[PDB]
């Protein structure tokens, strides 16, 4: 018997990315349930700002059982739903190739152009001519979000959201 | 098998063996034979010229001995006394047995654990050498403690 | 560490005796098995003089011991 | 928080189990001479059994109906066999647990958390202090009553107010099959359970000097 | 009977690519289970920052029988998701193919229009005329994907999803 | 009985290139089942990263009875899915003619139209014209994949799918 | 993780069992004069039977239900014919193998896990070589029970407490069809098992001097 949608703790040892949704276990450290066993997943948000965890089959240890208790995850001394990962992953790579893609088709034109008013010609050769289809490619690439990755040893707490037996 | 003792507590070998030494070279008899040990102490190195009453300055080496003692698990201890012939026989039978009980009630004070202490004083009945001339300075006027160690 | 330190050396453990024996024929301090004889006094555990601990688990916090009675100082507390 | 009181309550529990416990073993030897048992069993290994004596009871029914005892007498246990002489360990030993179990993950993150978390193990401590105390008096208390119980019946017994306990033993020669055979069977059943009786000309008295 | 969640480890010691899927087989080297194993596929990630197997179909000694109990894999005293292999594999090749027909076109070009401002022409001829159908072939075949491989010798852990008995 | 999905050796004796569907069959050479034979086929994967046979048609000596397990082959002590061949077969080939037509191209038109600013002239026809239709043909027949082809005298082991009495 | 302990157990089992093996078979001749068995062999080429007894037995079915006896006998193993003597081969040496399976995955990379695989394999090493000291004990136990057993028998025997085994031989002459012929048919079948008495009135004591 569990409250309906009171708090508990565990912690966690499996890390992960936010790359491939699958199981993740966590290992119930405290409370009544003592040596339990919660495997789930976890969701993709549109927005890497935070991220929780989907556990629902929940395994107790003595008798050979399969409950389904479905709840959620906060950060402990937090108190928040945020993880604590980095989320710069994916600015600077694509950022950098777009910008050096347009200045090395920049550089090519206007250098070429500015010739009424041979190694300069190479680099306008260069630079005009391989500007051009690496900025179409950096802009197909360039809308890969950023991704988030928990660690393998931070614990967690858990509030409730049905009552079980 | 982690937390049961390692060996007996209040027991160092070497520390047996380096206070053996030292009761020796000290004159203290000390004999052992398969594990039943012996020990003798000269009666004029413990008592008055004659007399149940024990000198001051013996109680250091009453807890020396039953700081060595304590480190042997034991069972029975035996302490008896011999003496010289000096009025009757009766007189220094009792002058023996009262010494004799003087020194185990001491001892029963001290922590040896044992489970049962005897004693008794016979005089001089028990003669070991020819040498009588001396009263309490003879070697046969002494006290003896045997026991015999357990497993 | 030395058992039969400032002695004979370590000869062999004899287990009818359960003891240690030096190279000088003196009987060592340590033992070797445990079917010797130790002076044991202090114990661990709970449900002493009991039963013992119930194997089976309950979802209560509480132990009883196999005879029937309960441990509240075994069991944790509210 | 509360999980800080619980720890502290636990730590404390366990402290003062593991002292007390050390004092009871330090403590020893006149504890067994004085609860003996041997010197209280009777002539066929058969434990005495347990009375309770009470004095000047009043029972107020209802209104107009009042009920007033002098003395009073109940059997509380039974006398029954027994092998060996009860101690005091299954009486007052304490369970004993070292709880290493650092289930802590509300660690300190101020001086105002730290010192929070300290007064709660204060606390705790005190908690589990006056919880071993209370655990020990209850026990203590249990043993006393047996011992009185004992004691009360030994009395009564001299005083000629309670029927001895009887017991039949019957013999039989050598006994067996072929493959199984026995020396000499004894069988000795308890038939006579012992009892107060509530005649009054078989009561003797007593007066000392 | 096995609890919900649980985890074995296991040996495996046939290798393959990320390019075809196929049957893999795992030994159980400890636990209750020995001697037993499990085989199954793997599956192909959008991105290959991490790669997962498949494992369903198991096979226990002693008796005539095939669970199906289905688990995925953990590296193992690593605690990840993520597989230990290279992805480099086919990134350097089509950026540089591209590249070099876009600079082939670029300087055919250029030091052709430069001309009013013969082997300098041949040179001319060669870039300008063989860039662009390299080019497009290039943006053709540029799309394929940087591949990994596990290897032949490597061991994990598995963690449980369903009950057996 | 069989175990399911457990190993056995095999020698293959016919080789056959990755070009038309054919017929192919091994002999078990060790094992309980000694001298039985298996026929089957292959497939054709995307690139060429490996080579999987596909192997159901066992026959067994002895009886006259034929069941269909259905097996896959790994290379033995390699434990991988690569095939022992070839696979640079026809990148060249296709590149040189490419570049070629494309380098006959330029060099015809670019050396008439450098003409304002006889054996030239016709070394521009020659070039100009014949560059077209070779450049086409070439863009025609670029797709043809590089092919792997086994060999007669490789040993194979064979990992089983389904269990068999 | 125990792997290293699965392995250390295995080579402790393996080399203790080495060890003892070389000691027994070191020690042969001396083990034969004292487990000899044609000796104690009856007659007929039939092993004695098998007897067991203990002294002061105390029952206690519950409360008022004791039953005591001084002496029992039983027969564990019946005797029967036989066509060799044992010996002490099935009752003390034991079996031995050389594990040569360590899997090469889990190779100690870090300085932490070389020092729990030693660890780990030490304390199997040790955990192994206490199983075969198990093993051996036990393997003795059931010796000396046998043997005892045999002796008791004789022991008893002597005593005049058992009636000895009866057996009956049929001799008969030529025999069979004109293409089978067998001289002499030799029977010998066994009629009365050894047992014991329940008459005490001639049972012989015995004195020594």
């Amino acid at each position: 018997i569990i409250k309906t949608g009171d708090i508990m703790f565990a912690v966690l040892d499996t890390s992960v990315n936010s790359d491939e949704p699958g199981p993740i276990l966590a290992t119930i450290v405290t409370g009544k349930l003592k040596g339990s066993k919660l495997i789930g997943s976890f969701n993709l948000p549109s927005n890497a700002d935070k991220m929780v965890i989907t556990f629902n089959t929940m395994s107790i240890p003595g008798a050979e059982k399969t409950i389904s208790i479905s709840a959620y995850a906060i950060d402990p001394n937090t108190a928040r739903t945020a993880l604590a990962s980095r989320t710069n992953h994916h600015y600077l790579m694509r950022y950098g190739s777009l910008f050096a893609s347009s200045f090395l088709q920049g550089f090519g034109n206007a250098f070429q152009s500015a010739n009424t008013t041979s190694t300069l010609e190479n680099a306008v050769i260069g630079l005009a001519t391989v500007g051009k289809a690496w900025s179409q490619q950096a802009q197909q690439l360039f809308n890969t979000p950023t991704t988030v990755e928990v660690y393998s040893g931070t614990g967690l707490g858990i509030l409730f959201t049905q009552d079980v037996t | 098998v982690p937390k049961l003792p390692c060996r007996v507590d209040g027991a160092c070998d070497a520390t047996i063996i380096k206070m053996m030494t030292d009761l020796n070279k000290k004159g203290i008899k000390v004999a052992s034979v398969g594990q039943n040990y012996l020990i003798s102490i000269p009666a004029s190195a413990l008592f008055a010229d004659q007399s149940p009453r024990l000198n001051w300055a013996s109680y250091s080496l009453l807890n020396e001995i039953a700081a060595f003692l304590k480190q042997f698990r034991k069972i029975a201890i035996t302490v008896t006394s011999y003496s010289s012939k000096y009025v009757s026989v009766k007189r220094e039978r009792a002058l023996t047995l009262a010494r004799s009980r003087v020194v185990s009630e001491y001892l029963w004070s001290q922590g040896v654990d044992s489970r049962i202490i005897f004693t008794q004083g016979l005089g001089s009945d028990k003669p070991i050498t020819s040498y009588t001339l001396g009263g309490d300075r003879s070697p046969n006027a002494r006290v003896e403690i045997t026991f015999r160690r357990a497993v | 560490d030395g058992c039969c330190s400032k002695m004979g050396g370590i000869n062999y453990c004899d287990s009818s005796a359960g003891r240690l024996v030096c190279n000088n024929g003196f009987y060592s301090t340590c033992y070797c098995t445990r079917h010797a004889v130790m002076d044991l006094q202090f114990l661990m555990g709970c449900c002493l003089w009991h039963g013992g601990v119930y194997p089976q688990l309950n979802s209560s916090g509480l132990v009883v011991c196999n005879d029937g009675y309960v441990s509240e100082e075994c069991s944790l507390q509210k | 928080k509360e999980t800080a009181l619980s720890v502290g309550a636990q730590a404390g529990l366990a402290w003062r189990a593991k002292i007390i416990d050390e004092q009871l073993n330090k403590q020893a030897r006149n504890l067994d001479a004085i609860y003996d048992f041997n010197s209280l069993v009777l002539e066929h290994n058969i434990l005495p059994p347990v009375l309770l004596e009470g004095r000047n009871t009043l029972n107020l029914a209802d209104a107009q109906s009042i009920r007033i005892s002098d003395r009073t007498y109940k059997v509380a246990k039974q006398a029954h066999f027994i092998t060996t002489p009860p101690t005091w360990r299954q009486y007052l030993w304490m369970d004993y647990v070292k709880p290493e179990a650092p289930n802590v993950t509300l660690l300190p993150k101020t001086k105002a958390e730290k010192e929070i978390w300290c007064i709660y193990t204060e606390r705790g401590w005190k908690n589990g202090i006056d919880q071993a105390n209370t655990i020990l008096e209850e026990n203590i208390a249990r043993i006393k009553e047996d011992f009185g119980g004992m004691i009360l019946y030994r009395k009564l017994l001299a005083m000629n107010m309670v029927s001895p306990p009887y017991v039949s033993h019957t013999d039989l020669g050598v006994t067996g099959d072929g493959s199984e055979i026995h020396i000499d069977d004894r069988v000795l059943r308890i038939t006579a359970l012992p009892e107060l009786n509530v005649n009054s000309a078989e009561w003797r008295a007593a007066v000392a000097k």
